């Protein structure tokens, strides 16, 4: 109402106000505590590399040129170096929401317990997925993009019908070099993977 | 120096971060008894005087603990910027050092 | 009634070609010789601040009242000969960029343990550090300064000083003339202006660079003073609605965001507190829609 | 309204009962109760509520339509709320009338509790009975309150208050946020469907010219249709229609028949404000703080007129599904959330949608920026027109007021006066001329205060001024004196939107309702659980940027995308529900994984594009040009700020964007390397020369590459793909010695002339 005094309503307020300093220092730290832990895991990987460059400057210095002999075994029984080919996906998976989040969303509304019912089911699927299902976007987005991949394939089709040796031995490293990345070669429900192949088939 | 940078890891920004949540629960009681003593006393020219007291001290510490978190925050990343410097600095000569040693090789 | 084509003579394969036949030592005797060209520009520049030293100056500290600022532009002459001498500059420092780039790419395909050698020693004072950017220029290495200009420009300390601070000054309050100008537009096709004035974005950082390493002033100071004004000089006819005046308003918004990409000097967090990205935003819109 | 909308079936994920013969019957329906009883409590409260409200609401309306009762004043303020009453029956009503799942999950519970025999008082007996009634009965809310409202002599002339307030505050912009001005539309809606009825008559009142009928018919042809709650719409017009008298007076009405502009001018104004704005951003002068008041204002008017833009024709997409005679592309099998959001935007419709929002969500961050020095300038204005008005200003009429014996006037001015008063000496000045009643031979100094008033201080000063201007208080002040209150009440109206500055901005710039879908979920009665995305509005126009490669429209991209920002938070803090967080965070997680893989693949073939014709024969190219062969050179794009984002704000996550681009463009640059070096492996010693270019033109794209991104040297990417880091001969040198062996040696014949 408005009836109230104006020295309480001044107090209350003030009151207020140290409150909002409270939260603000549980907004703070939460705040340099998410910040530390990143910088905190940098230093884990500077220290590793730091001693890893100190330790090659040893290896490195102790070559020797008039030494080194070349091995044709480094091709044919030995992999070829691959750097680091992880990518970051799914990247709002439950697991990444921050605490601060993480707890205002606890604090939310959730759905009625409709899982209590799943054993009794003729289906056995979940209950509460008739209710609210999050994996229906993917599920969905999945499936079109393999009925789209198959109604292009089969137009393709379509479009095409209605129209028309002991002499040197390293020979045999190259000989075996190439077995080894033909048969060697080939030895998901990905994005990335998903989109790779509704595109590939208009090329292929 | 990696000794000032394992002082802001293992103590000062630990100490800085405890600070702040000592700052978070220890206002709350305060809150608390600024709104409660205001209410519970007939003195309430002396009640308001002591509440506008507590905000004045509370603003300044909380200002404080931040002020001194942030720079030390801001001092961290000034080494560890530092550190890849010199380590980056430190990986080309070992590169040069190898693409040297591979051409004599050849 | 030009007998030539300028990009068969003047892209990439080209001036790689170029720089296989003449050098280290024949690009940097074409460089010395774009050099030359700039001096001569400059030396004329000087002249038309010091017909203006009066205006130039009040402008300089009467930056933040804008009705005397209007006033004191109207008593400016020769603004014209201002921008087309500075983006003559800029013109002759993009063709030596492509020079340099050219011999760059050159050397560290013919001479990779020298030029490798080069970029870690320049990579890691302020007469001893020119003698590190003369050999590494020579290798086509970018610098902050041109030691080339830097050497040209050579050619009263404390009245030298103002003149180039006062140059400055001149340059921020005529870029909104720019925007009356047909060829001022920008187009995607060019990634600039039919008119070269993308040039000056070139001719504004490493001028500056250069005349304030030979008077030992600051230079992230003076084209932070630099900025300022012009942003602030382009931000008054963003109101203005004569056809004339701010048909190409847009384009010349773009500069601003083109001296800062191409300045060291200059961050993006500075440009956006004296102009907001939001204007650059609608203005590439604008220009590629 | 929140719990009606938000209400999905429990009975869809409800085990049915199929005959009397089944094993599990009686566990199931003893689950179903456990379940569905707490449900069926917030219903019952629902049930209570409306009847209350209704008994409330007519319960005032009777109080003021009184015989002599309503030949006095009564608060512009409080007729407002009198108006948002009969919207919220009008919301309350119309989220019940859809909501199948309310009805069905009660049945359901009610078939279970029989079939148990659980033990209900004679109290819970009628209690039942009386929920079933309620929710079986369409339109129960709006009739319950036309039957209540109609039995009240002369209650249309209060209706007829409000509405008329409504059109008088629409007509000259007494409204801030895009819902106040909406809300006025739907008052004035329901307002004249609850006036036409078997007593009163609306146009037996408009030849009164009691209300205008006239007037309420041009702004519903200007704007047919405005969000009710969530993505269920209010078709304006629709209260016209159904009127109980509309048939006889159909000639009467325009409205019940049935962007290119919009953006020249949209553009133009936030180049002008924008402009401004940026110039603006000891003590400052009275004028520099109003000047910054204006400016906070307009800028907040600016921002609700682009958000009111862009859920204005939302909404009316919404009511107006396309089909295959206004959208070839669009088949009549198509459901109609598709048409109502997918198909019914061409190309050009969806750029303009992103570039107004990404208008809004820009001027927002500068607006929000500005907020400290806002706060401080509002605060001083308003303080400022509050003192002089009420020191200064209110002499006149009051030493008018005792120079006369006007008591009822005199004792209203010192009650205001009394009321707001921050006297500098700390006490009103009693030796004033005016206040005792003769004319001045007299200067008070006015304090200024960084400070408004209190919202109880405005809202009394506000209302006792307003009853001087409503023999009326009006008839005995004089001319001067009534414009000068008019003026100050007038002015003073937006005060409280602009004391409360930051709620504001978002009010201005809320576009959290483009994903909400719950009333088209329901209307599908359980056939779909959720839409997938290519009907979901923050998705149609993210993906057409990525899709088309648009280079003037792929610096907004970010802002369609931040879309899933406002929704998000809309569902944590006022549907309050984690059902709704949920699915968006899950769409998000799916979309943004198109995002990055979309975005990367484009800006890889973009710099590849650009390496090929940077390095392509400029006199073969012209040659081609005079053949008729033109190769044509490639469109240039804007790709720099999204591979400068270092930290993408989305769902509380920092996204990295240019870490994420430079795994998949580093990826790409191998494999170009891999293609190149087993394209050389695939044929003779002669394509080396090919390769050799193709290399270069790889080395060209590295180098554009490196510009915006990190990447490995591009020799240790090549010697990788030449498998020449673990072992001392590549793969080139040795395919080299291989066509030697089998080709060269055997099959060449040297020419020596030649060489
Ligand atoms: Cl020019
Ligand atoms: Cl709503
Ligand atoms: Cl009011
Ligand atoms: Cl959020
Ligand atoms: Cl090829």
């Amino acid at each position: 109402g408005i009836k109230n005094e104006l020295e309480c309503v001044t107090n209350i307020s003030l009151a207020n106000i140290i409150r909002q300093l409270s939260s603000l220092s549980k907004y703070a730290e939460d705040i340099f505590g998410e910040l530390f832990n990143e910088a905190h895991s940098f230093s884990f990987r500077v220290n590793s590399l730091q001693e890893r460059v100190d330790r090659l400057s040893v290896s490195v210095t102790q070559l020797d040129p008039k030494e080194e002999e070349l091995s044709l075994q480094d091709i044919t029984m030995r992999k070829a170096f691959r750097s680091s080919t992880i990518q970051d996906q799914q990247l709002f998976d439950r697991k990444t929401l921050p605490i601060p989040l993480q707890e205002t969303y606890d604090v939310c509304e959730q759905p009625p317990p409709l899982n209590i019912l799943t054993p009794y089911r003729d289906d056995g699927k979940e209950g509460l997925k008739f209710y609210t299902n999050p994996s229906y976007f993917f599920d969905l987005w999945k499936e079109k993009m393999l009925q789209d991949t198959e109604d292009k394939r089969k137009e393709k089709r379509k479009q095409k019908q209605k129209n028309l040796d002991a002499r040197s031995v390293l020979l045999e490293a190259i000989r075996k070099g190439i077995q080894l990345r033909k048969v060697e070669e080939q030895r998901e429900n990905d994005v990335a993977t998903i989109l790779s192949r509704r595109i590939a088939v208009e090329y292929s | 120096a990696m000794a000032e940078l394992q002082m802001l890891l293992e103590e000062e920004i630990p100490g800085g971060r405890r600070a702040l949540f000592d700052s978070y629960t220890n206002l709350e009681r305060v809150a608390d008894y600024c709104e409660n003593n205001y209410i519970q006393s007939a003195d309430k020219q002396r009640a308001l005087e002591e509440t506008k007291a507590y905000t004045t001290q509370s603003l300044a510490s909380v200002a404080y603990l931040i002020n001194t978190l942030a720079n030390n925050v801001l001092q961290m990343l000034d080494i560890q910027a530092s550190q890849l410097r010199r380590m980056e600095s430190s990986i080309n000569h070992i590169s040069q050092t190898v693409d040297i040693h591979k051409e004599k090789v050849a | 009634e030009l007998t030539f084509n300028a990009e068969e003579y003047s892209d990439i394969s080209e001036m790689r070609s170029l720089s296989e036949l003449l050098g280290p030592y024949g690009m940097k005797f074409l460089s010395e010789s774009l050099m030359w060209h700039i001096s001569s520009q400059v030396a004329e520049l000087k002249k038309l601040v010091v017909e203006n030293v009066d205006v130039l100056t009040q402008m300089r500290t009467s930056f933040d009242k804008p009705d005397q600022m209007a006033a004191l532009f109207k008593r400016l002459s020769s603004v014209d000969s201002v921008l087309k001498r500075m983006t003559i500059i800029g013109v002759i420092l993009s063709f030596r960029s492509l020079a340099q780039e050219a011999l760059r790419d050159v050397l560290s395909y013919h001479i990779p343990f020298l030029v490798s050698s080069i970029e870690d020693f320049k990579d890691h004072d302020m007469k001893v550090a020119m003698n590190v950017y003369e050999l590494s220029s020579a290798a086509g290495l970018p610098c902050e300064i041109d030691p080339a200009l830097v050497v040209a420009l050579s050619s009263s300390p404390e009245e030298e000083y103002k003149i180039a601070c006062l140059l400055m000054v001149f340059v921020a309050v005529s870029l909104p003339t720019l925007a009356s100008n047909v060829m001022s537009q920008y187009s995607p096709a060019i990634e600039g202006h039919c008119n070269n004035i993308h040039c000056l974005a070139k001719a504004i950082n490493q001028i500056a660079a250069a005349l304030f390493t030979i008077h030992k002033g600051s230079i992230e100071d003076r084209l932070k003073e630099f900025l300022a004004l012009a942003s602030s000089s382009l931000l008054k006819i963003g109101q203005e609605t004569d056809k004339t005046t701010t048909r190409n308003r847009e384009s010349v918004y773009l500069l601003l965001d083109m001296i800062v990409q191409e300045s060291p000097f200059l961050t993006m967090d500075l440009l956006e507190s004296c102009f907001p990205y939001v204007l650059l935003r609608n203005a590439y819109h604008a220009v590629y829609k | 309204a929140v719990m009606l909308y938000t209400w999905r079936s429990c009975s869809r994920a409800i085990p049915q009962v199929k005959c009397n013969e089944q094993p599990n019957r009686v566990e199931i329906y003893e689950k179903t109760v456990e379940v569905l009883e707490p449900e069926v409590t917030k219903l019952m409260n629902f049930m209570y509520f409306q009847r209350n409200a209704i008994e409330r609401f007519c319960g005032e309306v009777r109080r003021l339509c009184h015989a002599e009762r309503r030949k006095d004043f009564v608060s512009e303020a409080y007729l407002i709320t009198l108006g948002k009453f009969i919207n919220m029956f009008a919301v309350l009503d119309e989220l019940k009338n859809m909501k199948c799942s309310v009805k069905n999950d009660h049945s359901a519970y009610k078939r279970a509790a029989q079939f148990l025999r659980k033990m209900a008082d004679p109290q819970s007996i009628q209690e039942s009975q009386n929920l079933s009634m309620f929710l079986a009965n369409h339109n129960k809310i709006t009739q319950s309150l036309q039957q209540q409202l109609e039995v009240i002599s002369g209650y249309e002339e209060l209706l007829a208050d409000i509405v008329n307030l409504c059109v008088d505050y629409y007509e000259n912009r007494m409204y801030l946020t895009p819902s106040e001005k909406h809300m006025l539309l739907k008052v004035m809606g329901f307002g004249l469907y609850l006036m036409d009825g078997s007593v009163s008559n609306i146009y037996k009142l408009d030849a009164k010219k009691r209300i205008n009928l006239s007037k309420i018919d041009k702004y519903f042809k200007q704007l047919q249709v405005v969000p009710l709650f969530g993505d269920m719409q209010i078709e304006l017009a629709r209260y016209i229609k159904t009127s109980a008298h509309y048939e006889e007076n159909k000639s009467r009405w325009t409205c019940t028949s049935s962007i290119c502009e919009q953006m020249i001018q949209i553009r133009e104004d936030h180049m002008r404000f924008i402009s401004e704005l940026a110039r603006y951003s000891a003590q400052k002068t009275d004028a520099e703080y109003r000047k910054l008041f204006d400016l906070a204002l307009q800028g907040l008017q600016l921002l609700s007129q682009w958000s009111a833009h862009v859920m204005e024709v939302y909404s009316w997409k919404l009511v107006h599904p396309t089909d295959k005679y206004s959208n070839k592309d669009c088949p009549d099998s198509a459901e109609e959330y598709e048409r109502a959001t997918r198909y019914n935007y061409t190309s050009e419709e969806k750029f303009a949608l992103v570039e107004v929002i990404a208008m809004i969500k820009g001027l927002q961050v500068l607006m929000g920026r500005m907020e400290s020095v806002f706060n401080h300038a509002i605060r001083h204005t308003v303080y400022a027109a509050l003192q002089d008005f009420s020191q200064v200003t209110l002499r006149e009429p009051l030493r008018q007021a005792i120079k006369k014996k006007k008591n009822v006037i005199q004792s209203v001015l010192q009650a205001i006066r009394k009321t707001v008063c921050d006297w500098e000496t700390g006490h009103e000045p009693f030796n004033d001329p005016a206040l005792r009643g003769e004319k001045d031979p007299f200067d008070i100094k006015v304090p200024r205060r960084a400070v408004g008033p209190s919202s109880t201080q405005l809202y009394m000063v506000r209302t006792m001024l307003e009853s001087l201007i409503a023999k009326t208080l009006r008839s005995s002040l004089e001319g001067p004196t009534i414009l000068d209150i008019e003026k100050f009440h007038r002015e003073s109206f937006f005060y409280t939107h602009l004391i409360n500055f930051s709620e504001t901005l978002q009010q201005c710039c809320d576009l959290s309702q483009l994903w909400f879908r719950e009333f088209f979920l329901e209307l599908t009665m359980g056939r779909r659980i959720q839409f997938p995305i290519e009907m979901s509005m923050p998705w149609i126009l993210t993906d057409h940027i990525l899709e088309t490669k648009e280079a003037s429209m792929m610096e907004y991209v970010l802002y369609s995308l931040d879309l899933y920002n406002d929704s998000a938070h809309y569902a944590l803090t006022r549907f309050n529900k984690q059902f709704l967080y949920d699915e968006i965070e899950a769409e998000v997680n799916l979309c943004f994984d198109q995002f990055v893989y979309k975005l990367a693949d484009q800006i890889f073939a973009y710099y590849k594009v650009m390496a090929g014709s940077l390095l392509l024969d400029k006199r073969l190219r012209s040659e081609c040009k005079n053949q008729g062969a033109t190769i044509h050179l490639p469109p240039s794009n804007r790709y720099e700020t999204l591979l400068k984002q270092r930290h993408v704000q989305l769902l509380g996550r920092s996204i990295d964007l240019n870490r994420l681009i430079t795994q998949r463009v580093s990826a790409a640059m191998y494999k170009s390397l891999e293609l190149a070096i087993g394209r050389f492996e695939s044929e003779d010693l002669t394509s080396i020369v090919e390769l050799d270019g193709l290399l270069e033109i790889n080395r060209m794209t590295h180098k554009l590459l490196s510009r915006y991104l990190t990447l490995d040297g591009f020799d240790a990417m090549f010697r990788e793909a030449n498998h020449n880091v673990s072992a001392p001969y590549g793969r080139i040198t040795l395919h080299v010695f291989w066509e030697l062996n089998y080709d060269f040696l055997p099959n060449y014949c040297y020419n020596g002339s030649t060489n």
